[PDB]
């Protein structure tokens, strides 16, 4: 959904095992270890030109 | 009702009495004669050989074809077996003509009844019924004719095991865990049930 309004324009996610977390995660019924990246878009808001006129 | 040889070969022997009396010689007291083989009494004593025709009826063997054990089960507190059994029995026809007896025998023990009387005796069902031969051995001076035959009998014997004992009361435990082998077990659930 952020990648759709141009705010982002890319990403990953990485996520646990089941056969991985530890037992008082599974105690406590929380998940932990959720990560995520994401990349930004820009824009432009000044411009600089040079230019020559002759024969 | 518990297998026992001994009773077999007396009911055979009183069945036979009324089917197949009327062709046979009778003794002093207007019995036909039909014995067991081997006569004997008080451990020593020895039976005259009848006068002829008579029969002769003499138990080989027994063995359990079908299985080992058939039912187990209980009948009031004492624990049953059930077992089935098979015996080959052998009779026998002494004298002249013994195999136009031992036919005219042979098409009786395939009626619908006959069959009948002997369950209702011995408590066994005829299963098969092997070929007559016709033998004749000299003994002395003169041969002796003679015809035997096998008829094979299927009962069911049942036994007590004094021994037995029924289970009654149970009683269970158990626990329950997040991991294999947490010391500390989440819950624990103990329950009691009785027959009664």
């Amino acid at each position: 959904r952020a990648v759709n309004r141009n705010f982002l324009s890319s990403y990953t996610v990485n996520v646990p095992k089941a056969s991985q977390v530890a037992l008082a995660d599974k105690k406590a019924r929380i998940l932990k270890d959720v990560t995520f990246a994401g990349i930004l878009a820009g824009a432009i808001l000044d411009v600089d030109l040079k230019g020559t006129v002759a024969y | 009702m518990q297998l026992e040889t001994a009773e077999l070969e007396k009911g055979l022997v009183r069945t036979l009495v009324d089917v197949i009396g009327h062709r046979l010689a009778r003794d002093k007291n207007n019995r036909p004669n039909v014995i067991r083989a081997y006569p004997s009494d008080n451990s020593n004593d020895k039976g005259l050989k009848p006068d002829q025709p008579f029969i002769t009826v003499y138990c080989q063997d027994a063995a359990t074809p079908y299985g080992w054990v058939l039912d187990k089960f209980v009948e009031d507190d004492v624990v049953c077996y059930r077992i089935a059994f098979q015996i080959p029995v052998l009779i026998t026809v002494n004298g002249k003509g013994a195999h136009s007896i031992m036919l005219e025998l042979k098409q009786r023990l395939e009626m619908s009844s006959v069959r009948d009387l002997i369950l209702e005796e011995t408590g066994a069902t005829v299963l098969d019924t092997g070929a007559i031969p016709n033998d004749y051995t000299y003994l002395n001076t003169d041969f002796e004719n003679s015809a035997p035959l096998v008829v094979t009998l299927v009962k069911n014997s049942v036994l007590k095991d004094e021994r037995g004992s029924i289970i009654e009361r149970v009683i269970v435990d158990g626990e329950l865990v997040y991991e294999e082998g947490q010391e500390p077990p989440e819950y624990t659930i103990h329950l009691d049930v009785d027959s009664k």
